[PDB]
Parts: structure tokens; C-alpha cells; sequence
RNA sequence: AGAUACCGCCCUAGUUCUAACCAUAAACGAUGCCAGCUAGCAAUUGGGUGUAGCUACUUUUAUGGCUCUCUCAGUCGCUUCCGGGAAACCAAAGCUUUUUGGGCUCCGGGGGAAGUAUGGUUGCAAAGCUGAAACUUAAAGGAAUUGACGGAAGGGCACCA
RNA sequence: UCUGGUGCCAGCAGCCGCGGUAAUUCCAGCUCCAAUAGCGUAUAUUAAAGUUGUUGCGGUUAAAACGUUCGUAGUUGAACU
């Protein structure tokens, strides 16, 4: 579904195209930026569904007199634990949608889900209680026990089915009638799921393999060589 | 003035680990607070601390790892029986996987996992996870 | 996060800092993984495998990653003579 | 909102401080909330000075200087353009600049 | 009264720094005529605006050339540059004139505990 | 051990003013100062730089592709030692401007993906070091005893103000980076004398003829 | 046009001092007090202690002045947090974790009607400390952004100046 | 974004808002959607309400630190067996 295959302009986009790595989490393990959007729809994209949230107009006062940029909020998500928001203003509503999907496909972050008191059968919701702010709106996330279907407003209802989480209790402080700043306040919580130092992660680790230095003089070539 | 030694040596721990120091100086080490760290020492969170013995009140120079997230005190020391011990683990601790609420039960200073098997109740002394 | 038959099946294991053990997030774009190799005793004959240190962004953004390698290097045998 | 961390100026550990009178306006503005100009001026313009040093009997008679201090209302120092309407990042600069010229305001 | 050649005359003014450094000289009427073969000017009377500049270009070049251009010899005089003064080293060789206390630095730091000297 | 103090090039430390620093001591950097004399000046521990120059030698090597290891000095006093770090190595030199984002942009054709910057003085050009924490790249640096040590590792405390100082251990960092997988047969005295790596002149002061000639005729 | 105003003249109560009353100010840092912690950088107020650092001269010393170096209590200043906040911004206005917890006290609950009416109390008075409702209302407000580009300063332009 | 009617009218609308001879909001026709032997309206009350705050708010500028300090009742009080 290329339909025309595109050149890797960045470094590790070539390694993706070279087949140097088949692990999307290997990018997440060393926290190096996915910079071009053609990276992840090679790794993912098999009917990976997204839906627009919020395309309400945004104006600016000029001399003759008021011109509109339509700002879009799109939300893309893997149902096995990846998430993204799209934030892009444009001229008209078609390129507002399509322009943010690239931004949605670049902000894709893994989701840590887990257990609460019972280590039985496909880790479900959240390992702990997390929250995240952006502009007065905080959203704590509570690990709900099994089969306790989503307890949130419709803006993180459609967002947390896209996150690989079974169920949730949530308690959203703030002005959540701003339907775009509500969505971005959930992500600072879910991005903290791989930032909470549980005692599940107190061993040292195999330290990583350094994908630069491990695949170094196989990039001493000057060619953009694929398979 | 210091209406708690336990607050003025647990925020002093917690303020010095969010900056990531490796040693905290606490003052002035009531034997209430030594057996609070000894609960935290034997669950990994705290290194082997040292009590400098000046004959005024004491000082401790407490080593630590960096596994701590929020190690505060509850005040005032609410008397908690055994049947309402889980209303104070639900709304306080992050998940029932880990974390502790430390109690001063009738036997000693202990956490909420050892007290619910030994079947003791007491006052809430603080919390750490 | 374990299950019945003892399994890390979350998605992966994130790195942790070498001198503070803070977890490096998925979007910590200021995370250094330096690689340092020692020598055969006098000078030369460079081995393979690096005595690798890793440091998150918040230690650099406060700025003591300079010293944070220096006394890692004392115990590990990288650098003596201070 | 609080446009300055100073407010006026120097009102710390005083409570309340003495006022002086403006020159052009004759207000009663604080001593510290005051555009002050310790004006040093030559008496004889230094361009008609050769007319006067002609008439000097003595060793060309080096000329005395005029000395005053110009306590200013703020609304009457903006009006006389001792100070003006800075930018919000240029608002924060106090000591720069001297850095202009030889002796100004004489002329 | 422009007082510099104003609009977009660097279509030719920075292609003659290396691609046409030679093939012209200081004469204005020579490089009036060499411009017609190097680029297809489709309407010509732009030609002398993009020819008359060399009177200002080569004059600015031959004495104290200004930023942003290469002539293949402006620091290919680096081949005639590497002066090796004998013998640029510690000429006093130990050295004696030092910060008047740093001998005791190099007592503890250093075995080389040679002759010293101090000035305040 | 012959990573030792090595007296054969410690006498050059004493002439090129590498044992002095600013009156600003910079609270992140008092393990590097040995003493503060009169005149407010700081005699820095250049012996502590000895382990750090060998650490700077160890830091560049073990990277198997030495093309994406960058040396930078934006301020013009060190813009000659940066250029002749490439006549030894595969390292790309950059002097002058950067066009930010020199790393954090992909539409442009001037972007680079390096792995370890080597900045001569960080307070002069931390504006690409601020770009050097969006793409997970360490910044080794030479530092005076006043330096903003945000994002940098490892700082090296010599002098970083005089032209003889920055000229000296830029060659010495170029020395042991070619003693480390460069194999010059065990530190044989170089064909390149101690300051070909040097700032040519206070341009343009006293400068006689080429090839180091004196004044024979009157 | 008007001018019980601004501007100009002599002036009265007042400003002045005493002995009482009054008890309010944008009485402001629009930021209660004691306590612990958390960072840089530079200045200064006060005290202490090593500088044969200088240095005035009874002879150098005793002192005084400063010099850098410390040290207490700070107060200013500026820079950004692993800070926080809606922002403006603030070493506190942070440590208010993942509804948190050192202690104590006061005050607010959309806007008006209103600090009114009324009662009580204080006062020589002016007035002060207390202090509602009826009815009305879908907004009032805060910090910021773009235009508006006016006794707003700056830098420029034109015979529709 | 159905069809006729009316034309800041008649009226509708909890609030925002509609209506001024093309009305997606009125009045009717043709349809449609919710719950269904049900459902609509009025008053009260609980949740919503992190807008009463023990859990759990706010008080530099949005409503809010007494002008100031003493001070009893009260509330809180260093370590030590």
C-alpha cells in the first residue's frame, strides 16, 4: 500500500527499510525520535483505525477582517498499546485532517498496562495511578479491576479503546468542555505509564545494544540501500 | 515550630530524592522515625543509614537508592482498626500491587501487609511507595 | 508485569539511569548512551565491548552528567588518579 | 497585572518614604518614584566661551559649572522626553547605557 | 540612487567565483560580451546589469575580498602558510617562570620536581 | 603504565597558559580547581585533565564509523584547530554558522546525524548544544572553570581563553585519538610539531614572510 | 457654545505646637505568623574570625582604612528548575504525589440590588465595628493573542500633503 | 438542509438561540428518531458538585490574609525510658 515507495531521508528510516531492526519498541527503548511518518506504517498500519475528534474553526482578526484556520484533532491508536494525537491548523478542513495524521503517526507512544492485585490472564488496565497536566486539566487514571467498562467522558472514551487498556476509572479536574485540551491531558498520563518506577523494574538489565554502534560501519556506506 | 519530627524528616527525604541526591541529612531522629526507615530499608527503598550520635538529639545521614516516588507522613495520627485499614490503602496507595501504609500498631511499628496477617491495629504513621 | 508463568509481556523494558536509576521514558530525546572502551594495560590493542553508561535527560538538564561519569569511572576501573 | 517587580522603586523595608516636588509640574511624587537628573551644565554654553575668555584678566579663567537636581513627575518626564515608552524586554534594563556621546544636555 | 546593484544580481555574480573566476578580467566591455554564451538570457537588455557588476566585483576582489566567496587560492595559500618556528616548545624547557605557588601543585601531582622560579 | 603523567609534554602545559582560569569558579566545577591564588585567578588541576584527555580519547573511539563524530568551534579563535582535526581523522569539521536546526530538520539538505560533538568552548556555541539534546547526542567539551555545564559530558578543565591553550590539547586530543586505533607505533614523536594546531596570529598583527624566515637585510 | 473646572491673584477652615477624641488609606508585596527542606550568580547592611593583603604614623608594631578569603542573620538584584501556575509570572506564589496530611488563625462561594435597609454597639459630630431580603440577572470577571496602526513616543514616505 | 402556510407576525426555545414574503427551530402535511403500556410537565431532593471541600477547594491579579502587634478560651506542641 505504498503505492509509490518513498526514500528514507533520515538515518534509522533507512535501517527500517534495510531491515536492520524489526522491533518498534527498540526505538522506544533508547528514546530516539521517529522523525518521518513513513516509519511506523511499515511497522504498523494493518487496518489501524483512527478517527477525527474536533475540527472547530479558529479565527484571526485582520484588516478585512477575519480569516479562519480550521484546527483539527485526530486520534490514532493501536489496540495493543500505542496512541497518538494530531494537532495541526490549516486553511481548509481537508488538509487539516490529513496534515495532522502525519503528526498523529509521529507522536506514537507505547502504553504500559498491567495488574493490580491478581496476576491472572492477559494484563488488563494500568500498573498504577497516573496523571498528567496541560493547561489546568488534570486526569488521574485508576486501575479498575476486571470487566468494569470504561468510566470516562466521551473524549477519552474513544481514546482509551485505542490504547490497549481493558477498563478505567478516571477523575478529570478542570475545564473539560475544551474538547481538545481534554485529549492532550490524557496523554501525559499514559506516557508516564512507562515512566513510573514500579518494583517490577528493580533489576539492573542487559543494558541495551546501542543501535548506532551495533549497526555503525554498516552505515559507512554512502548508499541508500534497501533490501 | 516542629509539630512533627516525622514530617520534617520525610519531606526532607522526598525533596532530596526528586533532585536525585544520594545522601540526605535528617534532623533530629526520634526513635519513631528510625523504625520508620527500618520498614523502608528492608523493602529495598533505603540504603544502610548512619546515626551520628551527638548528645543533643541526634542526626542521621541516610543513604538511598532512587526507587522512591512519594514518601510522606499522615497527620494527625488517625487511629485505624483492622476493618477500616483498606479504606486507607485504596484511596492512598497507587495500586494494591505495591506500596505500604506504615502503622504504629500495639506491637510495634509495621507496614500494612505484616499487620493484616499478625492481626493488629493502631494509628497511621505514614506511607511510602 | 508478570502473569501465571512468570513473563515480562508488557511491551518491553525501558532503560534506567546508571547513576540515579531513573527510568528513561519513550520520549526522552535527551538520553545519552555513551560507550567507553579501556585499553590493554600500557596503551593500545583496543578490546571489543564498551563499559557503557546511560544517563537520562533530567540529569543533563540540571547539568552534572560531567561528574556523573567521573566517579562511575572510579569504581569501574575506567579512570583512576583523582 | 503587576507591570513591574519594582512598582515605583526601592519601597522595600520602608513602608512609606518621603515625597519631593516636580520641577516642570510641581507635583508631590515620592523621592524614589522620581526621575532624577543631577544636571551639570557649563554656564556659558562652551560656544560663546571664547567671547568670555577674551575678557578674562586672569589665566583664561576656567569656567564654573551649574549644578542642580531635576526631580520629575513621571507624567511630566515622559512629556519632556527624559524617559519614553520602552519595549517590554527593554523595560527591564536599568544601568545601560551611558555609552552615547561626549557631554550631553548642554549642548 | 541604489548605491549597490540592487535586485537579484547574483544569478551571475556568484557563479563567476569558481566556474568563471578566469575567462574574464577587469575590462567592463569584455565581460559585457562573455555573458551571452554562458546563459540563455531570453530577453537580452537585462544583460548589462548582469555584466556591468564585474567593475564592482573584481575591484572588491583583488584587494581584501569580502565574505562568502572562493577563488581557489584565497586559502590555498594555506600550502604556503605552515610556519614552523624553531623551536616552538617550552623554550625554557621545564619551565621556571610559573604562577609562584604551582610548584607545590606539581610536587603532589608530579615527579618532575626540577628547578623553579617565581615572580609576584 | 604509559597513560601516565608523561613529562615529555607537560612542559608545554606551563607555557601555553593551560594552568589558569577565570575568576568565576562555577559551582558545578570545584573538583577541577586545585587552588585559588591572589589576583582572583585559579590554578586549575591540569593533572585531572590527563585522565580526561585519555577519557576523551576513549570516548571518540569504539565508534566504528568515525565520520559522524563532529568537532565544532564557532568563535574564531579556535577555528583553525577544528579544521585540521579532519586531516588526521574521518571527523567532520564545522566552523562558523550552523543554520539551526542543523540536526533537527529533514526537508533541508544541510542536516547531519552525528554521535558525539566536540565543542571547544560551550558558552560560545551552546546554541547547537541546545540542538544537541533533541537527537540523543552527547557533547564532550573543553571548559574553562566558568562554563554552563548543561547537557555536556565530559567537560575538560584547561584554560579555553588563550590561543596557545586551545591550540595545545586540540593537538593532544588529536594525539591519543590516533594512539587509540590509529597505531602510530607507541607514541613516536610526531612529524607534526606541537602547534601546527594553532591560531595563526591576532589577525592581522606582526606577520613576516612564509616558511619561517627572519629579517636578514636592514 | 457652556465652565460652579483646569490656568492666574489676595486669601478662610486647615498645615504648626499642646491636652484630648476619632480608628479609617491602593494602611499594598492587593501575598497572615512560627517551623523544616529545595540553586545558581552578584552586590550590600551588621557582627565575628585567619590574610606581616595592603596600610595612616608614636618607630614599624597597638589602631584606622580598604584587599581578597571565610562566616552568621538576612535583604536586594538577575538566570533558569528535577518547580509551579490559566497565564502574567514567583527560590516561593515550589516540596498543594497520582483529589494530601507540619501546626495555628482569618476570609470567599456567579453578577447586581448593597456594605444598602434594620436592630445592636461606639462616637461630641463626621461617622466606625457588626449586617439582610424582596426584586433582578446569563453573564460579571482574570492573564494573555491578533487587529484597531487615536495629546502614545520612534524611524520613515507623497504636489489626489 | 422534505413540501405548503405565515412574514421580528403568529409563535417556538430549560439555556444558546430561532422568526423580519427560500424558516434545517414556528404552524401543518410526508417522513424520521428515542423510551414504550407507557411517557411528558410542575415543585422538592440526591447525584452531577474537585460549586461547601474530613477524605478534597480557593484567597498576588478572577470572590477572599484582620492596618498593626499583644493576648485568654481553644487547637497544636523537641528528643529521651
Amino acid at each position: 500500500e505504498d503505492s509509490k515507495e518513498w526514500v528514507p531521508v533520515t538515518k534509522l528510516g533507512r535501517l527500517v527499510r534495510e531491515g536492520k531492526i524489526k522491533s518498534l519498541e527498540e526505538i522506544y527503548l533508547y528514546s530516539l525520535p521517529i522523525k518521518e511518518f513513513e516509519i511506523i506504517d511499515f511497522f504498523l498500519g494493518s487496518s489501524l483505525k483512527d478517527e477525527v475528534l474536533k475540527i472547530m474553526p479558529v479565527q484571526k482578526q485582520t484588516r478585512a477582517g477575519q480569516r479562519t484556520r480550521f484546527k483539527a484533532f485526530v486520534a490514532i491508536g493501536d489496540n495493543n498499546g500505542h496512541i497518538g494525537l494530531g494537532v495541526k491548523c490549516s486553511k481548509e478542513v481537508a488538509t487539516a485532517i490529513r496534515g495532522a495524521i502525519i503528526l498523529a503517526k509521529l507522536s506514537v507512544v507505547p502504553v504500559r498496562r498491567g495488574y493490580w492485585g491478581n496476576k491472572i490472564g492477559k494484563p488488563h488496565t494500568v500498573p498504577c495511578k497516573v496523571t498528567g497536566k496541560c493547561g489546568s486539566v488534570s486526569v488521574r487514571l485508576i486501575p479498575a479491576p476486571r470487566g468494569t467498562g470504561i468510566v470516562s467522558a466521551p473524549v477519552p472514551k474513544k481514546l482509551l479503546t485505542m490504547a490497549g487498556i481493558e477498563d478505567c476509572y478516571t477523575s478529570a479536574r478542570g475545564s473539560t468542555g475544551t474538547l481538545g485540551n481534554f485529549a492532550k491531558a490524557t496523554y501525559a498520563a499514559i506516557a508516564k505509564t512507562y515512566a513510573y518506577l514500579t518494583p517490577d523494574l528493580w533489576k539492573e538489565m542487559p543494558l541495551g545494544s546501542t543501535p548506532y554502534q551495533a549497526y555503525s560501519d554498516f552505515l559507512s556506506k554512502p548508499t541508500p540501500r534497501l533490501h | 515550630v516542629r509539630m512533627n519530627v516525622l514530617a520534617d524528616a520525610l519531606k526532607c527525604i522526598n525533596n532530596a530524592e526528586k533532585r536525585g541526591k544520594r545522601q540526605v541529612l535528617l534532623r533530629p531522629c526520634s526513635k519513631v522515625i528510625i523504625k520508620f526507615l527500618t520498614v523502608m530499608m528492608k523493602h529495598g527503598y533505603i540504603g544502610e543509614f548512619e546515626i551520628v550520635d551527638d548528645h543533643r538529639s541526634g542526626k542521621i545521614v541516610v543513604n538511598l537508592t532512587g526507587r522512591l516516588n512519594k514518601c510522606g507522613v499522615i497527620s494527625p495520627r488517625f487511629d485505624v482498626p483492622i476493618n477500616d485499614i483498606e479504606k486507607w490503602t485504596n484511596n492512598l496507595l497507587p495500586s494494591r500491587q505495591f506500596g505500604y501504609v506504615v502503622l504504629t500498631t500495639s506491637g510495634g511499628i509495621m507496614d500494612h501487609e505484616e499487620a493484616r496477617r499478625k492481626h493488629l491495629g493502631g494509628k497511621i504513621l505514614g506511607f511510602f511507595f | 508485569m508478570q502473569n501465571d508463568a512468570g513473563e515480562f509481556v508488557d511491551l518491553y523494558v525501558p532503560r534506567k539511569c546508571s547513576a540515579s536509576n531513573r527510568i528513561i521514558g519513550a520520549k526522552d530525546h535527551a538520553s545519552i548512551q555513551m560507550n567507553v572502551v579501556d585499553v590493554d594495560p600500557e596503551t593500545g590493542r583496543q578490546t571489543d565491548g564498551s563499559k557503557t553508561y546511560a544517563i537520562c535527560g533530567a540529569i543533563r538538564r540540571m547539568g552534572e552528567s560531567d561528574d556523573s561519569i567521573l566517579r562511575l569511572a572510579k569504581a569501574d576501573g575506567i579512570v583512576s588518579k583523582n | 497585572t503587576k507591570k513591574r517587580r519594582n512598582g515605583g522603586r526601592n519601597k522595600h523595608n520602608r513602608g512609606h518614604v518621603k515625597p519631593v516636588r516636580c520641577t516642570n509640574c510641581a507635583r508631590c511624587v515620592p523621592k524614589d518614584k522620581a526621575i532624577k537628573k543631577f544636571v551639570i551644565r557649563n554656564i556659558v554654553e562652551a560656544a560663546a566661551v571664547r567671547d568670555i575668555t577674551e575678557a578674562s584678566i586672569w589665566d583664561s579663567y576656567v569656567l564654573p559649572k551649574l549644578y542642580a537636581k531635576l526631580h520629575y513627575c513621571v507624567s511630566c518626564a515622559i512629556h519632556s522626553k527624559v524617559v519614553r515608552n520602552r519595549s517590554r524586554e527593554a523595560r527591564r534594563i536599568r544601568t545601560p547605557p551611558l555609552r552615547s556621546f561626549p557631554k550631553d544636555m548642554a549642548r | 540612487m541604489g548605491r549597490v546593484r540592487t535586485k537579484t544580481v547574483k544569478k551571475a555574480a556568484k557563479v563567476i567565483i569558481e566556474k568563471y573566476y578566469t575567462r574574464l578580467t577587469l575590462d567592463f566591455h569584455t565581460n559585457k560580451r562573455i555573458c551571452e554564451e554562458v546563459a540563455i538570457i531570453p530577453t537580452k537588455p537585462l544583460r548589462n546589469k548582469i555584466a556591468g557588476y564585474v567593475t564592482h566585483l573584481m575591484g572588491r576582489l583583488r584587494h581584501s575580498q569580502v565574505r562568502g566567496i572562493s577563488i581557489k587560492l584565497q586559502e590555498e595559500e594555506r600550502e604556503r602558510r605552515d610556519n614552523y618556528v624553531p623551536a616552538v616548545s617550552a623554550l625554557e624547557q621545564d619551565i621556571i617562570e610559573v604562577d609562584a605557588d604551582t610548584k607545590e601543585m606539581l610536587k603532589l601531582l608530579d615527579f618532575h620536581n626540577i628547578r623553579g622560579l617565581q615572580l609576584t | 603504565d604509559i597513560l601516565s603523567l608523561k613529562e615529555d609534554d607537560i612542559t608545554k602545559m606551563l607555557v601555553a597558559t593551560t594552568h589558569l582560569g577565570s575568576e568565576n569558579v562555577n559551582f558545578q566545577m570545584e573538583q577541577y580547581v586545585y587552588k585559588r591564588r591572589a589576583d582572583g585567578v585559579n590554578i586549575l588541576n591540569l593533572g585531572k585533565t590527563w585522565e580526561k584527555l585519555q577519557l576523551a580519547a576513549r570516548a571518540i573511539v569504539a565508534i566504528d564509523n568515525p565520520s559522524d563524530i563532529f568537532v565544532i568551534s564557532s568563535r574564531p579563535i579556535g577555528q583553525r584547530a577544528v579544521l585540521k582535526f579532519a586531516k588526521y581523522t574521518d571527523t567532520t569539521p564545522i566552523a562558523g554558522r550552523f543554520t539551526p536546526g542543523a540536526f533537527t530538520n529533514q526537508i533541508q539538505p544541510a542536516f547531519r546525524e552525528p554521535r558525539l560533538l566536540v565543542v571547544t568552548d560551550p558558552n560560545t556555541d551552546h546554541q547547537p548544544i541546545m540542538e544537541a539534546s533533541y537527537v540523543n547526542i552527547p557533547v564532550i567539551a573543553f571548559t574553562n572553570t566558568d562554563s554552563p555545564l548543561r547537557y555536556i559530558d565530559i567537560a575538560i578543565p584547561c584554560n579555553n581563553k588563550s590561543a596557545h591553550s586551545i591550540g595545545l590539547m586540540w593537538w593532544l586530543l588529536a594525539r591519543e585519538v590516533l594512539r587509540l586505533r590509529g597505531t602510530i607505533s607507541r607514541s613516536v614523536e610526531w612529524p607534526v610539531v606541537v602547534d601546527l594546531f594553532f591560531y595563526r596570529d591576532p589577525e592581522e598583527a606582526e606577520k613576516e614572510e612564509a616558511a619561517a624566515k627572519e629579517l636578514l637585510p636592514p
